[PDB]
């Protein structure tokens, strides 16, 4: 069931912001644009920790421009 | 021709709301056995309420047993990939951007989709692709073969200039 | 007169060259087994006769063996490492003519042959503007085996792509079946 | 001193003779007209029948390959 992730600290970690983010998603955000997102508390944990484990491992993003 | 050029269209039979979704929740399955991590490392929303987000996801190298040989540098090294996704639904139409980031040197593959509704059918969803495989290694091969005939035209001049001078060393002894 | 061209045939180059030398002909058939060594010729380290013999007709056919520097520069012994060890083998087979007063060489190298291969057929005739001297056409072509693996690298490359996309319908087929319950 | 080397590093000493016998058969009477007689067969046969070792025991890959672009041609 569970995907892992590049930071193996953190792949659980994902598992929780993921779920939020569909239920968010699916729920108000297809439907209408509604109000404004509730896993950014969450969020802002997981991307933090996603940094460290990608400088880790060396992994490229140069910034790169958006769509190439 | 120097960047091979792929086109296809498929649909898959599912409302537009219904698909969207799902392309968060593909992994695991089944099929993606080489799929090893995927992560969401930026996801924004913007003003005119779209879904910017750059998934970066790690899968397995599988080469034929010919390139391996031929490219040890990169057999033990798994392939980073990442996938630009904007998502539209007051459009209801989302279009993803995805290409690997290592193992540039020997080859790219990078592919532009675009989802949007079915249209002869409005439960489900069409998909254009467009694809460009390329690889650096057919400049190197020009290289080479730069690098060899100039070597060639040089040592064609060498010839000459020794053979004029030993010719020289014959004539009356 | 003395000039050379190249320009790329297909995939390959073809260079196409001629040259004059200041000599009669026989000097320089007889002088083509002694130019090594000669202070341009450093880059050569050995040379042998493997194989001659005199055929029916009165021409000689002789086959030699050098062995030459390979020295490559230098952003090439990073991408091909196993090739800066080995010395290039070259043969060139060759036939003189005495009754034609012409002779005919082909070289080319027998190691490397994956990463380059270099040809040359050169023909020394005698001329025809002077008659106290000796033309040389030389024609050549070098090809490399990268340019097709490039391909081979390239075709598998989409081959995978199309397996991976089919993989990526036929998991997203099902993913749909278990949230529409199913 | 002046001469070439050769592949079978002893074979340089059966070589250079051989050679320098050949240049004096090719240019006296091979080039001008006809003699038809070789002095240098009987001492070219050891010469090679020497590198004939040496071509194998270095592992250079001439056998297998024909006259002018027959074998190889590009
Ligand atoms: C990596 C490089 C591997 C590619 C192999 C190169 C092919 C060259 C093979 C033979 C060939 O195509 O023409 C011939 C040459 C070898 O003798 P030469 O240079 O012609 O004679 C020197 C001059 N005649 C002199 O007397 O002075 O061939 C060469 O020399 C080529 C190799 C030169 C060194 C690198």
């Amino acid at each position: 069931d569970k995907m892992n992730s590049v930071g193996e600290a953190c792949t659980d970690m994902k598992r929780e912001y993921d779920q939020c983010f569909n239920r968010w998603f699916a729920e108000k955000f297809l439907k209408g644009d509604s109000s404004g997102d509730p896993c950014t508390d969450l969020f802002k944990r997981y991307q933090q920790c996603v940094q460290k484990a990608i400088k880790e491992k060396e992994i490229p993003i140069e910034g790169l421009e958006f769509m190439g | 021709q120097m960047v091979k050029y792929f086109l296809g269209q498929s649909v898959l039979r599912s409302s537009w709301d219904q698909v969207f979704a799902a392309f968060w929740q593909r992994y695991p399955n089944p099929y993606s056995k080489h799929v090893l991590t995927e992560d969401i490392v930026h996801r924004e929303v913007t003003p005119d309420q779209k879904l910017l987000s750059r998934r970066l996801l790690t899968v397995t190298n599988r080469m034929p047993r010919w390139a391996e040989r031929l490219f040890p540098a990169n057999v033990a090294h798994s392939v980073y990939v990442l996938e630009d996704s904007i998502v539209d639904p007051q459009n209801q139409t989302m279009t993803t951007f995805t290409w690997n980031i290592n193992h540039a040197r020997l080859m790219v593959v990078e592919e532009r989709s675009v989802y949007s509704v079915n249209s002869d059918n409005s439960g489900w969803t069409e998909i254009r692709r467009e694809a460009w495989v390329s690889s650096s290694l057919f400049g190197v091969s020009r290289a080479v073969q730069e690098f060899g005939l100039a070597r060639f035209k040089s040592n064609v001049t060498k010839t000459m200039k020794g053979f004029e001078y030993i010719l020289a060393k014959l004539q009356g002894e």
